[PDB]
């Protein structure tokens, strides 16, 4: 029965056998694994990515989808031409013995036959050869979800527990969340809503099993980082986004969450999606939103080095120099500030949030955009750095040269800002600067700020499980030596020094083998020396893509001397340049 | 400096990257996007685009043959992608000519949905694929500017304003560049543009560019996996580069070791030009006769 | 940041809690107004349901307890039996409406409610509309009760629209049943089948189980056809019950309204590709399918109707859709434009090269090679079957110029082209501007009269676009005199019998039905005449209705270049040329008139059944004055309640206003120079063409959808009328409860209710049944579309709602809702406040003998409308102001009703409370239906229910009340030395119908109630006189009755017929 499959996004194509991608654990017990006969062949996906600039959407599949599942050759020069189970990416007849496979997520765009997936859908729900991805396991194949005769508790369907890196597993768990177990031990029936794209090793890590009622109060930060870096929250069954609360929020708060089962575990493929470049990445997050778990709390469950914290450039870090100063140009408007706040927290626009928005929008272009554009090489030069605004104006205003990925978290920032102890001003005076840091974003749609910490901190989740020690080999330019000399530095022994760029932690002497001693030179580094810091500048900028896999490059790195006793004195100012290779 | 910016309560909920504008929010914003719209709903059902010899016509616009820059190259920037560019067969003398940037991919019309990565540093100058990229940007700006030499279209005028019968206002825009902005101005045209182009066959390619699928979230019930046309392929495109500003790797040769890597908002084609009759349309129409 | 914001902080901490629990939250109106994109994906219909078909969950509410030191053997558990028991068997065990509970089938509807047990709050079901941030967390709305309770029927009658499928009937090899072939699965097999149970020691379970009868249990009567295949419909005896048997059983009746046979369905994808696709179907019985793709003609107009009225109504509608269908047209055509013939045949016209202006040159010029691939000439023939929408406008740049006599050559071709190019559009004044364009061109040898002020003969003729403004020579030539006018007068008797009389022909099927609103339904209207298509080879004819228009203006313009205010001008040697132009052009071998009279048709006809949208026409009218189709416009909103009976229909209704502008060189070209493959059949060439798109069922998505939104636009003009008061025809059963907000806000938050209840119960993602909200008023949405006629004569198309299957589905569980409310938490009859000191048993919700005081009663005095209290100086008690306005005192009996206790709860807790808990009055609480809440006690312990009762009148506010608490007894197993506890609320009408049984384990209930297990609700096991059927649907809710288990299998199109 063959089953045809339209990849999913973030899709993995490299270094993971198909069924490692579509749907994991399908290949985890070799009872299991055999029973799939993978056909999606290696000229096709180069074959038909010729042809999709002109043949239409439903022309497309009309040609491609009359064919049989092992071709025949053709041709003078061989073109090749345009088991219990058969997976194949052609699109076939979608018959009695053919089942669409669908994964509850959004398809690609990379794939040039993604097109025919709205008319593979509606004609698969006129019949009902809608396949879900856990009905994959089973030895029949049933078009629904927990059928009559199989239970669903076997060792694969728990989708946990299980060189090997730019490639993590993921789940979409669906946890039921009951609240208060009040009233002699039985319990309100509570809600059930899917977390579309948790990283496994997430979950592996914090010894969460798939079916144990947890407490949640204590949130818990289990459950915060499984928010943080999971792509969305959808209420189970019906595509409805729901953003979650932590604070007191409403009535019930639901005390306990369990992890019932695990609808699609998948291994997506984060080479260099969001984040492009080596250098420096910036979220644009709203206020109240939860960067303080994933800076210190998830490399502090940890004892390796997901970070540095001398990077990680926090939100907020130009009021380092403004949360008094935009309050002190605000007390002489009395009823149209306090009338004016109002209005941020209803729905609808008034009249005085235009004079409290252009009251910050015209002090925030005398401070703030001198202060930012001034703290230049603390954001994009210090080796590798994270950083955080609120805006992508906040970063483009001063002229700073980082891309700028944009952020939505599926928590609701705003009830969890009105619950903010200790704060300057009050907690209306972050609303205040909430809405006005909201102004500016620009309407550029949100991407899911997941996507980018499966990314970052993603690979160092999938560590505690390698059962092999880590390689460093570090990124290193090298300083001539009488540029030091003619600066009023003292340097010793006179022998050109290096300093370390960029640390990496390949696993298996693997980048060395290639990747060593290659100068790969496009983004040529020039390194500046001050009074106590040096900042590395990439003048051909070095790409998170030519970074190969199974590198793991750390997040937040600073630069350091590789022989710091070298140097004598650290006298001068003065800026040199290099080329770099790895080691 | 804009003293009266659009909501975020006034976008509709995202398609893929672009936003749609809601429908009640008028001002001079609805205007703009008004006449972009239907601008760009009559571009996308057009024959105009489709011969083959208007093809060669826009790509040779693109290569440009008087002009240019000193773009740095491709394929330091196309190590984010897979695809190689051409080397010389024989020494090679033309160095990264906006025509060699042409003869470097030209292998999939110019451009090929495997080069996504024209996104990576943009407008060198102290691109060819962000040239096509930008097709319907100034597609839709070449039908506004309708209307629209300094021998007869110019001097014969400058002279009738002149004469002391009528007397003439002239308007001078300080900064037209640095005025359009992601923040109001580029938000709005590939707002307007990315909801005109669903008259045409929202499977139809255009440009070599196929007609991919969007994630579609912008009513809260009920998100959908939506194909969108050709052109609207390039929108989703352009919104994340007009979004990212332009990358200028400005290196002067007056200045010794000023090498740079600069993000602005500012392009050194014609939509600077084409968003200056609509907005003065809205003014005496709307907005002078509402209070002077 | 003070008291002005705090309030504001804390009032939105409260009302947040819908971005949480419900899928659907009424009216957060951000996208009212919602484009119907041209991307229909169509419903998920076939859902099954493996598992039981019921949906109230008998629940183990307070457990018995595990007592083993003292009183051993009074409990016994089935767990110490190693079993599961059937019924649950705590100290009670409740009934609740907990839809799905027991629904372990394939996938799952989403949209499911849920109501807790009556031990828990339960006010969190009816809080889906008018209680966000007007109510807060802990409180139920009595002002919106009704509201509020029929879209939690209306999520309870959606959730449950699945199809039963049969498991494996296994057979029962134990010694339970012996042979009794059960359906077997993996925990709700002895919870499915009550009487299969193991009964040990006599439990107050087991003396009802004990009385079950030993052939009530499995199936029944299996109907299997082929011998070997899987069986049809399978009738079985489980735990189900009639409610959700009969919301599960109208959906199978659905899905067999819209499927037809093998037979059927062959013939009419024939009819749609007017007989070309070549299609078989084996003659052979496939006894199990269902297609449920097939909607009748009713519903599709109304999807029609409703696919206008959720799109821009401007020049923003017609795009896509004519484009959509362009692009069909022009990709199956067999007919390619070519035009160098045209160029061969005028450039060889020998003129000479002495004269300064060559008629031969100016000719070719404004005839242009603009990269044009001529699809004008297809914006204008697939404009056709919209011209109800789009109306295609001659372009205003391209008539013949004012200030520009006939000489102009540019100008005198510019005329002619117009003419030619007159009938393809579909205008309805393009006749009067071609008459014009040339009246205005000779306007001083041939003055003619215009019938208005206002313009004249030099007005340009763009200008002529209103119906009156026709110049009366134009509409009768006899007024023209051919001693002044011998040119104008020959061009209104051309165009008055020259131009095309239009059309009929048939499209799609007449057993599937059209969305043809205005036309005969399967029928479309045609500008020229149409004749069948043939299968022969063919050739460019002269004897078509085109090439005799095309062969009768060149023919004019002849006559025109030869006159005499031509020949006095104009050089005798260019008029040669002149003439030699149009004569080579009227001879040129076309077959563009041949495509226009024959071929477009069978085109037109077959690309209308497979597009996204269907045809929208409206009745041609060539040359009629009084007929000319001012306005095509819909209505949104029925004008009999709106006031509005005898106004005109162009203000209440809205019109359609859109024009596309064609070129007519981009036309000429076109119609003059199209030729075509020699060896072309036309029969074959459409079946090759055709064939792609007939390929498989997607062509029914359309006609799939329109099932929904017929089924949503009853729903949501059933529960918008049956809300407010006295609406529609639509019958009231929920009509006791309250509902005062009645308005036209509160209406379109119910109908955003039922529009997000469809819109993710089917999954369908378009624009359905968002169109009405537009005005603002959704409680006379009543659709409807027609066309003014300048005569006056103006068609109402009513079209209303077809016979629709949930309308009597939800209509269903509305009246049974009234006798079984205490299933959903919901109560019934009022609620007393008097003193009782209780030392037996105490029974709230199940009250003996009579109540005291009913209002009307002797000495029973109601409270007034405000509640207010005149306090007495010196020693007297204060009055209360009595409804008859005059200071009853409070030591007495009262009638409080919940709206006057509402805003006076400052006064009830201070003053007549205080004369409750003194055994001193006894109020009443008169409110009518309500949520309760049960808190259950240790009967053998001190209690007084007066921390719970002033807890309760502390969170009433003006806004809503929160749900009445009782405190009821646990029913011990034993006698047991009970203290006297101090009660006070207890209802007045019997709300006990779901204490299912107390202490079921028990050997015996000795104390509080022994409500043991009726066998009203369960006759289907313990009933001799029990047949199968009679499910007593209406009167109460029954648990076990035999149902239908269907396994029907789903095909393609493949899977149905051959297609090739």
């Amino acid at each position: 029965i063959t089953i045809v499959v339209i990849p999913t996004a973030h899709f993995s194509w490299t270094d993971t056998n198909f069924l490692n991608s579509v749907d994991y654990r399908l290949t985890s017990q070799p009872k299991i694994r055999d029973r799939f006969a993978v056909y999606a062949p290696g000229w096709l996906r180069r074959q038909l990515d010729e042809f999709s600039a002109s043949l239409t959407a439903s022309e497309l599949l009309q040609a491609l989808q009359t064919i049989p599942i092992p071709v025949k050759a053709r041709c003078l020069l061989l073109p090749k031409p345009k088991r219990e189970f058969c997976l194949t990416i052609l699109p076939s007849l979608l018959g009695p013995r053919t089942f669409l496979l669908d994964v509850d997520a959004d398809r690609d765009a990379s794939y040039p036959l993604s097109v025919l997936w709205p008319q593979l859908r509606a004609l698969a729900l006129k019949s009902r050869l809608l396949l879900p991805p856990v009905a994959l396991l089973r030895r029949v194949v049933d078009p629904g979800l927990k059928p009559t005769w199989s239970a669903d508790s076997d060792a694969a369907f728990r989708a946990l527990r299980l060189f090997d890196f730019s490639a993590l597993p993921v789940v979409d768990i669906i946890c039921l969340l009951e609240s208060e177990p009040d009233d002699h031990g039985r319990i309100a029936p509570g809600t059930r809503l899917t977390i579309h794209s948790v990283p496994t090793d997430l979950l592996t890590s914090l010894s969460i099993q798939e079916g144990v009622r947890y407490p949640l109060r204590q949130f818990v930060h289990w459950v915060l980082l499984a928010l943080l870096m999971s792509d969305d929250v959808t209420i189970s069954g019906t595509r409805r986004s729901v953003k979650l609360e932590t604070a007191h929020a409403s009535a019930r708060p639901f005390v306990h969450i369990t992890v019932e089962r695990c609808a699609s575990a998948r291994i997506i493929d984060v080479r260099g999606s969001p984040a492009m470049y080596a250098n420096a990445v910036c979220l644009t997050l709203p206020k109240g939103s939860y960067k303080s778990t994933i800076i210190d709390t998830l490399p502090a469950m940890f004892s390796d080095l997901p970070i540095l914290e001398q990077a990680a450039v926090i939100d907020s870090d130009a009021l380092g120099d403004f949360l008094e100063r935009l309050e002190n140009l605000d007390p002489n408007l009395l009823d149209r500030a306090v009338a004016s706040i109002l209005s941020p927290t209803s729905d609808t626009s008034d009249d005085a949030v235009t004079t409290v928005l252009d009251a910050f929008n015209a002090l925030y272009r005398e401070i703030m955009t001198p202060a930012q554009r001034a703290r230049l090489p603390l954001l994009t030069q210090q080796g590798r750095v994270l950083a955080f605004a609120h805006s992508d104006y906040e970063l483009l205003s001063a002229n700073i040269p980082i891309q700028v990925v944009r952020g939505s978290i599926p928590i609701d920032h705003v009830v969890n800002l009105l619950a903010r102890r200790n704060r300057v001003g009050g907690t209306a005076l972050q609303v205040l600067l909430d809405y006005c840091y909201r102004t500016q974003a620009s309407p550029l749609a949100p991407t899911p700020a997941g996507r980018l910490y499966k990314q970052l901190f993603g690979p160092w989740l999938m560590v505690p499980r390698l059962s092999e020690p880590l390689i460093k080999l570090r990124l290193v330019a090298s300083a001539p030596a009488k540029v030091l000399r003619a600066a009023g530095w003292t340097i010793d022994g006179d022998p050109p020094l290096e300093v370390s760029c960029l640390c990496a932690y390949v696993t298996d002497r693997a980048a060395a083998t290639a990747l060593i001693e290659r100068r790969l030179d496009s983004r040529a580094l020039v390194t500046v020396g001050g009074d106590q810091l040096m900042f590395v500048e990439y003048a051909p900028p070095l790409p998170l893509v030519s970074i190969p896999r199974t590198f793991l490059l750390p997040v937040t790195y600073v630069v350091h001397w590789v022989p710091p006793q070298r140097v004598l004195l650290n006298g001068g100012n003065v800026s040199f340049t290099s080329g770099l290779e790895w080691t | 400096d804009i003293k009266d910016p659009i909501p975020p309560s006034a976008w509709t909920g995202p398609i893929g990257n672009v936003r749609y504008l809601l429908p009640s929010v008028q001002g001079p914003a609805r205007h703009l996007y008004d006449t972009w719209r239907a601008a760009a709903r009559q571009i996308a059902q057009d024959p105009q685009w489709h011969d083959p010899l208007n093809q060669a016509i826009m790509r040779a616009q693109y290569v440009t043959a008087r002009g240019g820059s000193s773009a740095s190259l491709k394929f330091a920037l196309k190590v984010t992608g897979i695809v190689l560019p051409e080397y010389d067969d024989s020494k090679v003398k033309k160095s990264s000519k906006i025509y060699q940037a042409a003869q470097i991919a030209r292998i999939a019309f110019m451009l090929l949905i495997a080069a996504i990565h024209a996104e990576v540093t943009m407008g060198i100058r102290n691109n060819v694929i962000q040239q096509a990229i930008s097709a319907p940007h100034t597609l839709v700006a070449n039908y506004i500017n309708k209307h629209m030499v300094v021998t007869d279209k110019v001097i014969p005028l400058i002279l009738y304003a002149s004469t002391p019968p009528n007397t003439v206002v002239n308007v001078d825009i300080k900064a037209c560049d640095a005025s359009i902005t992601y923040n109001y101005f580029l938000s709005v045209i590939c707002g307007a543009m990315h909801e005109g182009f669903e008259v045409g066959n929202a499977d139809a390619a255009f440009m070599g560019v196929p007609s991919t699928i969007v994630s579609d979230r912008r009513s809260p019930v009920a998100p959908y996996s939506r194909p969108i046309s050709g052109l609207q392929t390039m929108v989703q495109h352009l919104a994340d580069l007009y979004a990212a500003g332009f990358r200028y790797s400005v290196s002067d040769a007056f200045s010794s070791g000023n090498k740079f890597s600069f993000p602005t908002s500012t392009f050194p084609s014609t939509e600077h030009t084409a968003n200056n009759s609509t907005m003065m349309e809205y003014f005496l129409n709307v907005h002078a006769p509402s209070h002077v | 940041a003070t008291p002005m914001i705090n309030n504001a902080i804390r009032s939105f901490l409260t009302a947040w809690d819908d971005i949480r629990i419900l899928s659907p939250d009424v009216s957060s109106k951000s996208l009212s107004a919602y484009l119907d994109s041209a991307v229909a994906n169509g419903p998920e219909l076939i859902i099954e349901d493996t598992g039981l078909c019921t949906s109230f969950m008998l629940l183990d509410n307070i457990p018995s307890a595990h007592l083993t030191k003292e009183l051993i053997g009074f409990t016994w558990f089935m767990q110490m039996y190693q079993m599961t028991p059937p019924l649950p068997e705590g100290a009670v065990n409740r009934i609740v409406c907990m839809t799905n509970w027991a629904s372990l089938g394939d996938e799952g509807r989403g949209l499911e409610v849920r109501l807790p047990p009556p031990t828990d709050s339960s006010v969190h079901a009816y809080k889906t509309v008018l209680s966000r941030g007007y109510i807060d967390n802990a409180q139920f709305n009595p002002l919106a009760l009704r509201s509020n309770v029929l879209l939690m029927l209306l999520q309870f009658t959606l959730s449950n629209l699945k199809i039963n499928k049969s498991s494996t009937f296994t057979s029962d090899v134990t010694t339970i049943t012996s042979g009794r072939m059960i359906r077997a699965f993996p925990e709700l097999l002895a919870l499915a089948y009550p009487g299969r149970a193991v009964l040990p020691t006599q439990t107050k379970n087991a003396q009802f189980l004990s009385t079950a009868i030993a052939d009530r249990i499995g199936r029944l009567d299996r109907a299997n056809l082929i011998g070997g295949e899987v069986s049809a419909m399978v009738e079985c005896m489980e735990l189900c019950d009639a409610l959700t048997l009969h919301i599960r059983e109208t959906y199978i009746m659905l899905l067999r309204s819209m499927h037809q046979d093998p037979t059927q369905i062959v013939q009419i994808v024939n009819e749609c590709a007017n007989n070309l696709l070549n299609s078989t179907i084996p003659i052979s019985l496939r006894p199990t399918i269902l297609c449920p793709w097939f909607a009748s003609s009713e519903d599709l107009r109304l999807q029609q109707v409703m696919h206008l009225v959720n799109i821009s109504s401007n020049t923003a509608a017609a795009l896509p859709l004519v484009e959509a269908l362009s692009t069909l047209l022009r990709s199956v055509t067999p007919l390619v434009l070519d035009p160098t013939v045209l160029t061969n045949a005028i450039t060889t016209i020998s003129e000479s090269t002495t004269q300064t202006i060559s008629p031969i040159s100016e000719i070719l010029r404004l005839l242009q090679p603009m990269g044009n691939d001529y699809a004008a000439f297809w914006k204008c023939i697939a404009s056709w079957a919209y011209n109800g929408l789009v109306t295609t406008v001659l372009s205003e740049d391209a008539f013949p110029d004012s200030s520009q006599s006939i000489t102009h050559l540019p100008s005198m071709w510019k005329c002619l082209f117009l003419t030619l190019a007159g009938p393809m559009t579909s205008d309805p004044h393009s006749p009067v501007k071609v008459f014009m364009a040339l009246a205005n061109l000779l306007a001083q040898p041939e003055p003619i009269a215009i019938g208005v002020p206002g313009m004249h003969q030099t007005t340009p003729a763009s200008q002529f676009s209103h119906p009156g403004v026709w110049p009366p020579g134009f509409l009768n030539p006899q007024l023209i005199n051919p001693q002044q006018a011998p040119l104008l007068r020959a061009f209104a008797e051309h165009i008055r019998a020259n131009w095309p009389q239009p059309s009929e022909f048939g499209y799609g099927s007449t057993l599937q039905g059209s969305a043809n609103l205005f036309i005969p339904s399967n029928r479309m209207v045609y500008p020229w005449p149409n004749q069948p298509l043939p299968r022969l080879t063919v050739a460019p004819t002269y004897d078509s209705a085109m090439s005799n228009w095309i062969s009768t203006t060149i023919a004019f313009f002849i006559r025109v270049v030869n006159s005499v205010n031509m020949t006095a001008t104009v050089n005798d040697l260019t008029r040669r040329t002149m003439t030699g132009v149009m004569t080579a052009m009227r001879q040129v071998k076309t077959m563009t008139p041949f495509y226009i009279q024959h071929m477009c048709p069978t085109e037109l006809s077959v690309l209308a059944s497979v597009t996204v949208t269907p045809p929208f026409q409206v009745p041609f009218t060539r040359l009629v004055q009084n007929d000319v189709i001012t306005n095509v416009l819909v209505a949104r909103v029925d004008p009999a309640q709106r006031g509005d009976a005898a106004v005109d229909i162009r203000a209440t209704h809205a019109t359609f206003a859109a024009a596309l502008p064609v070129d007519p060189a981009a036309i000429v070209v076109a119609m003059l120079c199209g030729q075509t493959e020699t060896n072309l059949i036309p029969s074959h060439h459409y079946g090759k063409a055709f064939a792609p798109l007939f390929a498989s069922n997607a062509m029914f998505t359309r006609n799939q959808r329109a099932v929904i939104t017929r089924e949503a636009f009853v729903c949501a003009r059933s529960a918008v009328a049956q809300c407010q008061d006295a609406g529609f025809l639509v019958p009231r059963p929920l009509d006791a409860l309250r509902q005062f907000d009645v308005t036209s806000a509160a209406a379109a938050e119910i109908m955003h209710a039922v529009n997000d209840a469809f819109k993710t119960a089917f999954d369908l993602d378009g624009a359905l049944l968002d169109g009405l909200a537009l005005y603002g008023d959704p409680r006379i949405a009543d659709l409807s579309a027609a066309y003014l006629q300048y005569g006056g004569n103006v068609v109402r198309e009513h079209v209303p709602p077809g016979p629709s299957h949930i309308h009597r589905a939800l209509q269903q569980v509305e009246s049974t809702f009234m006798a079984e409310m205490n299933l959903f938490n919901v109560a019934r009859g009022n609620l007393y406040l008097v003193q009782t000191a209780t030392n037996g048993n105490w029974s709230p919700m199940a009250p003996v003998a009579a109540p005291p005081f009913v209002r009307g009663g002797p000495n029973v005095r109601v409270v007034g409308r405000f509640g207010t209290i005149v306090p007495r100086p010196n020693g007297l008690e204060p009055q209360l102001i009595d409804d008859g306005n005059v200071p009853r005192d409070i030591a007495g009996d009262w009638v409080y009703p919940s709206d006057v206790l509402q805003v006076s709860v400052a006064v009830f807790r201070d003053y007549v409370w205080p004369m409750v808990k003194a055994g001193r009055t006894r109020v009443l609480v008169e409110l009518g239906h309500y949520v309760y809440t049960l808190h259950y006690y240790d009967p053998q312990i001190s209690l007084d229910e007066a921390p719970i009762l002033e807890e309760w009148l502390s969170k009433i506010n003006p806004a809503g009340i929160p749900p009445v608490p009782f405190c009821i007894p646990i029913p011990q197993v034993y006698p047991c030395i009970t203290a006297r506890r101090v009660h006070y609320a207890f209802t007045s009408e019997n709300n006990n119908d779901s204490l299912f049984s107390t202490n079921a384990a028990s050997i015996d209930t000795a104390f509080g109630e022994n409500a043991a297990v009726s066998p009203l609700r369960w006759p289907g096991l313990v009933d001799p006189n029990y047949r199968v059927g009679t499910n007593d649907l209406p009167n109460r809710i029954t648990l076990y009755n035999s149902l239908y288990r269907y396994n029907f299998t789903y095909p393609t199109l493949d899977g149905i017929m051959y297609v090739r």
